[PDB]
DNA sequence: TCTCCAGGCACGTGTCAGATATATACATCCTGTGCATGT
DNA sequence: ACATGCACAGGATGTATATATCTGACACGTGCCTGGAGAC
């Protein structure tokens, strides 16, 4: 319950043909950036997409993460959506191509069903059973166990290797604890002390279960919701099993890593052998890139071959920029900061600026989102503001104006309210003008230029 | 758990009181699966508690009522609300708190009879927790309108 | 959908865990471990082994 | 599942014949280029013989004139034999390791080294196990295996009654005892013991009986680089790294003996070495630091033929700040030898359109693909094709079944092509973000 | 053949899987039959 | 004027929670004695 500067969208409000009609769900107007929208929308729902490039252009202050966010939001919550920055991927440990394609996989997800194997039982009889141990300086090894779980309708009484006794060992588990041994990993969480050794006189401050009913051999199966991403993360870095790879692997701290090419390539034939045992399915998303100018040449290099792959998600590009130097070399200007190379797998939408009347309708959806009441008077001395001085600097003279109203007792905004919040709070052109008039030398009372 | 039940919540706080205050408890339930949600709860907060509800077996009726009486260590009885007839006798409770309602007023009457009771010498408390905003406060009406049926006629 | 709505109203009142219950689950497993057949012949005296492999394969 | 049309997914190999090396003009995808992809003919040809170094092929070309299509067309006409690896330039500039170390493992990673030896492994349903643990141990046990001709009774020592426990073999099962080793791969359920299988899914595959003989000798054949090795012998269990690539600075002498050992392996015709192709798309992305050391790794006998692509004319290097042709230094462009690629005439973008509609299998009025020939004449052949996706959708909105005139002008008038971009982005200065200035109306 | 004892037989017993009605409520499916409309 | 089709009446069928009973087949315990087993 926060009102962010996106809380009023709530999709793109589009008809049954597809038509945009203005003023619905959130939006003011903006007809052919929102039809564009859903057209890419339909085209992520329908799966012949691996790799699009879809620009938004368009000035600042026009809404294009307003679409974006409609467009996260009439894709669904079972979609992958990846939102990054441009500035997001200059990293430190990994070159910034791991980290788009770390993204690019983050924006593909997968739903696989499991089989989970657990011993869900009570242990009864712990005992050891080492083995034959010769002079090779470690010592005596056991190798062999035999504990007995005890669960409600029928015991058993079973034999464990030593890297499953390890699992149990650094989990403490004493005669009485009920576990669930993980036959899938080898993992086996302590649960707490049976209920049949029960005492209210006690100190451990344990957790008291009672005895697991149902057979000790379990066998349950989930739904999961894995990303490609999540599967690379895994394989990089083990921490799965009861070796010491995998042990000693999730002791030390977390590195970022270089997934190299054969991995992705590996992973990538394992899923493909998932989905033709007909257990996974396979759900691409969208990966939007906002502010894809602050990208360097270094990364649109990178995009071609990023998108050529057979599986890719479709990429929604912001660039709130005119004609401008690229980051990376700084002698061949372009539109947008995008590279006149890569500007031509992009299916550009552009997106125009707003009317005096939209800024009024736009100025009411937020009133009426936040909850500032206000009169008419008010309405268009705020659409006054915003035709003179910005889009979304008018909307910020609500939030203030409501305090204000609340300190003279009013329940609406009135006039007042506003004419004393826009001298308190100011813009920045205003402040420009006072800082170059005023700041006319510097020394004691002025600016450092 | 806990938490994901308003009823449960409420009862938690109500149980905590009354163990406190020495108080001992039938809580009577129309659903059996939840004596058993319920028999979870009981083993976290750690709680002593019997069973009687349609499963069980007739002497380990009599020897499970037995026990409450004899032992005052149990504080919790988890009753299924129609199982066992008239004469139970379990008076050495002296609380009685129904988790949910029955349509049939005579059955929660039956219910707190066990209770109070012949050799009864504690006063009986009765306890109905009612989630408000939903059939449970549709049932209480419809219940409290029969009772005026019975009121009215048998009078 | 369901069917007697009254029952089901009385049941979200009484606990949500009566339609359906959460359990102790995991995370995924990517590798490759060994299924047990069935219930019925691996009666008292069991072995578990360490069958934990990964699908990734490297053949050299 | 994982075949997603992608912007190459119509390209089924170079299509140019093999005999008389004549480009015949439309066919396995790659229409209309003749001279590039007959030169194109002669490197790939010249790249399976084996007997030549690592040359370097620079396919300078316009944008979007076939470029990436030549050389997946040089991919997919090799197979899974000769290693082709892709590298755009960029990554290199990492920061595990240093940039010329980089690009040296890129070179040893298409030289293959290809040896084939054999197995002895075992097909085959188990008929029944018995396990003599009784307390006892894992000692002696009886295996009864058949497949559809054969039947056998095998003893099992110590080392395979605990894998036998370890991968759980029931009755029933469809196993493959790799002998020298003692793993077992099981390869799927016997669907004559389907009641004897409680324990499963609902919805379970079951295969038959194994066919022919029980006990027989596989010839596998593997082919691992020479990177491969370099990552195996650096560390102690260190293939870790190249699934990771947590591998730093390789230190030279273990190249330099595993160069040794590769032609000792050969001299002794245990072992056979395959070159294989790099392609380093976007061969401009790299620095003078990298071009002094391509200009000697291309010396070598160990050394893969490099194909490479450039789009920008006379532009600059990055590091120094003279220009140059193609982006590249003079004395390593009197290495390369250059095939220059060609702007397309618009029946051959007719027909690209018609094979790119045909991959994607949208169906398009003779006058729709009129009108997208003569949009691609003025918007290039990206524009063109993504205008095919968006007409199918655009159709599909209103439930058509051909896509027309009235949905190719539909997409022409949303998704704007970059021209029109350039237009919009010059006739709206004030409010776009120049340099310096942002106007708000 | 002389010798022994335990396996099996007769006999109780006890219990629980599937079956017999049902208090507690209500929505739903059913179809006899009546009325209206059309030929 | 007659026949056919379409919706009221209010009943039987139906859904869901444990209760209250029950029955007969299976398993188990007991007692005992004769015949299967020993071995010369
Ligand atoms: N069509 C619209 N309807 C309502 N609000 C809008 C619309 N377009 C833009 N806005 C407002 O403009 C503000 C900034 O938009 P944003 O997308 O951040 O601009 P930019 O495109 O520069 O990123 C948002 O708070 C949003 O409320
Ligand atoms: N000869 C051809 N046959 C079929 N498609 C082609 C041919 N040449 C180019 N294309 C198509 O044109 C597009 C541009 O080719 P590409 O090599 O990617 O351009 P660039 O050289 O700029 O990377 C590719 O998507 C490819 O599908």
């Amino acid at each position: 319950h926060r009102t962010a500067a996106h809380t009023h969208i709530k999709g793109l409000g589009l008809n049954s043909s597809g038509i945009a009609e203005k003023q619905a769900a959130g939006f003011v107007g903006q007809c052919a950036a929102r039809e564009a929208c859903g057209v890419v929308v339909d085209l992520i729902k329908a799966h012949k997409m691996a790799g699009r490039g879809v620009l938004l252009a368009g000035g600042p202050g026009t809404g294009k993460t307003a679409l974006a966010l409609a467009i996260s939001q009439e894709l669904g919550t079972k979609i992958p959506f990846c939102p990054i920055t441009g500035s997001e991927i200059y990293s430190t440990e990994v070159k910034k191509t791991e980290v788009l394609m770390e993204n690019f996989r983050r924006a593909i997800g997968l739903r696989v069903r499991e089989t989970k194997d657990v011993y869900e039982g009570e242990v009864t009889e712990m005992t050891p059973e080492e083995a034959e141990n010769p002079l090779g300086g470690y010592g005596k090894t056991i190798s062999t166990l035999l504990i007995g779980l005890k669960s409600a309708r029928g015991q058993k009484k079973l034999r464990l290797d030593p890297s499953i006794y390890e699992a149990i060992q650094k989990e403490r588990v004493q005669v009485g604890d009920v576990i669930y041994i993980e036959t899938n990993t080898g993992a086996c969480k302590r649960v707490g002390r049976s209920d049949a050794y029960a005492t209210e006189f006690d100190l451990e401050a344990e957790e008291y279960v009672p005895i697991p009913k149902g057979e000790v051999h379990k066998k349950k199966e989930i739904v999961q919701d894995v990303t490609l991403h999540d599967l690379d993360v895994a394989n990089a870095r083990p921490q799965g099993g009861q070796d010491i790879i995998s042990m000693m692997g999730q002791l030390m701290k977390p590195k970022m890593t270089e997934i190299t090419d054969k991995l992705r390539m590996e992973i990538n034939k394992v899923v493909q052998k998932y989905i033709n045992q007909g257990v996974a399915e396979l759900i691409p998303g969208v990966l939007f890139i906002d502010e894809a100018h602050m990208l360097d040449i270094e990364c649109f290099t990178y995009l071609n071959k990023a998108l050529e792959s057979p599986i890719a998600p479709i990429v929604v590009l912001a660039s709130n920029r005119g004609i401008a130097t690229i980051r990376g070399a700084d002698d061949l200007k372009a539109a947008h900061g995008i590279p006149p190379d890569f500007l031509q797998r992009l299916l550009i939408i552009p997106t125009h600026p707003y009317e005096p009347d939209e800024i009024r309708r736009i100025v009411r959806i937020r009133a009426q989102t936040e909850g500032v009441q206000l009169t008419d008077a008010a309405v268009d001395r705020v659409a006054e503001h915003g035709v003179r001085i910005s889009l979304r600097y008018c909307l910020q003279l609500l939030a203030p104006a409501s305090i204000l109203a609340r300190v003279n007792g009013r329940t609406q905004v009135d006039v007042q309210d506003i004419a004393e919040a826009e001298e308190l709070f100011l813009d920045a052109r205003r402040s420009a003008n006072i800082l170059t008039s005023t700041g006319e030398s510097g020394g004691l009372h002025g600016f450092i230029s | 758990f806990v938490t994901d039940s308003g009823k449960l919540a409420k009862l938690d706080e109500l149980l905590r009181e009354l163990k406190e205050g020495g108080h001992r408890v039938l809580l009577y339930f129309q659903m059996t699966r939840m004596i058993d949600l319920m028999e979870e709860y009981l083993t976290y907060r750690n709680y002593k508690y019997c069973r009687l509800d349609g499963s069980t077996k007739l002497e380990d009726r009599r020897d499970t009522v037995a026990d409450f009486q004899t032992r005052p260590e149990i504080f919790i009885f988890l009753l299924s609300t129609r199982a066992g007839g008239l004469g139970i006798n379990l008076t050495t409770a002296d609380t009685v708190i129904f988790y949910d309602s029955d349509w049939n007023p005579t059955i929660d009457s039956q219910a707190m009879d066990r209770a109070h009771r012949l050799g009864q010498t504690k006063q009986v408390t009765v306890y109905r927790l009612i989630t408000r905003g939903t059939i449970e406060e549709r049932i209480r009406k419809r219940a409290l309108q029969k009772e005026e049926v019975q009121r009215v006629v048998i009078t | 959908t369901l069917m007697n709505l009254v029952m089901q109203f009385r049941k979200v009142c009484n606990h949500p865990d009566l339609f359906e219950r959460a359990d102790t689950s995991s995370p995924f497993f990517c590798g490759h471990f060994a299924e047990t057949g069935s219930f019925l012949r691996e009666g008292t005296n069991v072995a578990l082994g360490y069958s934990t492999r990964s699908l990734v394969e490297y053949r050299l | 599942g994982l075949n997603l049309i992608a912007a190459h997914s119509h390209i089924r190999g170079l299509g140019v014949d093999a005999d008389t090396l004549e480009p015949r003009p439309s066919s396995q995808g790659l229409v209309g280029q003749e001279k590039a992809r007959k030169a194109a003919a002669v490197v790939l040809e010249m790249i399976k013989q084996g007997k030549i170094a690592g040359r370097a092929v620079l396919i300078a070309g316009p944008p979007s004139t076939g470029k990436t299509a030549i050389a997946m067309g040089m991919a997919q006409s090799l197979g899974q034999d000769v290693p082709f690896t892709t590298l755009a330039a960029s990554e290199i500039f990492s920061l595990e390791m240093s940039k010329t170390e980089a690009l040296t493992q890129a070179f040893r990673k298409s030289i293959g080294v290809r040896i084939k030896e054999e197995s002895e492994i075992m097909e085959g349903e188990v008929v029944e196990i018995q396990i003599d643990r009784s307390t006892g141990g894992a000692k002696q046990g009886k295996l009864t295996i058949k497949t559809t001709d054969m039947e056998a009774i095998y003893d099992m020592g110590s080392k395979m009654i605990d894998a036998m426990t370890k991968e759980r073999v029931m009755a029933g099962d469809i196993i493959s005892i790799d002998k020298s080793s003692g793993k077992i791969t099981k390869l799927g359920r016997s669907y004559a013991r389907s009641r004897d299988y409680d324990a499963m899914g609902v919805d379970t595959k079951f295969l038959q009986c194994p066919e022919g003989e029980l006990q027989k000798r596989k010839e596998v054949v593997h082919t691992v680089s020479l990177h491969e090795i370099d990552v195996i012998n650096s560390r102690t269990q260190g293939f870790l790294a190249l699934f990771s690539g947590d591998t730093g600075e390789i230190r030279s002498e273990i190249r330099d003996q595993i160069n040794t050992k590769v032609a000792e392996w050969k001299e002794e015709g245990k072992a056979e070495i395959v070159p294989g192709v790099l392609f380093i798309d976007e061969v401009h992305m790299l620095d003078i630091e990298c071009f002094s050391y391509i200009n000697r790794a291309l010396e070598s006998d160990l050394a893969p033929i490099v194909i490479m692509a450039s789009n920008r004319g006379v532009s600059r290097i990055r590091g120094t700040d003279y220009k140059s042709p193609h982006g590249l230094p003079l004395d390593f462009l009197d290495r390369v030898v250059i095939i220059n690629t060609h702007p397309y005439t618009p029946d051959e973008l007719r027909q690209i359109l018609s094979i790119r509609a045909q991959e994607e299998e949208v169906d398009l009025t003779p006058d729709a693909l009129a009108l997208l020939t003569k949009i691609g004449q003025e918007a290039g052949l990206r524009y063109a094709s993504n205008l095919i996706t968006t007409s199918q959708l655009i159709a599909a909105k209103r439930r058509a079944k051909q896509v027309g005139v009235e949905d190719v002008q539909r997409s022409f008038k949303l998704f704007y092509d970059p021209a029109r971009s350039v237009r919009f982005v010059q006739e709206s200065e004030k409010r776009l973000i120049g340099n310096d200035g942002v106007v708000d109306f």
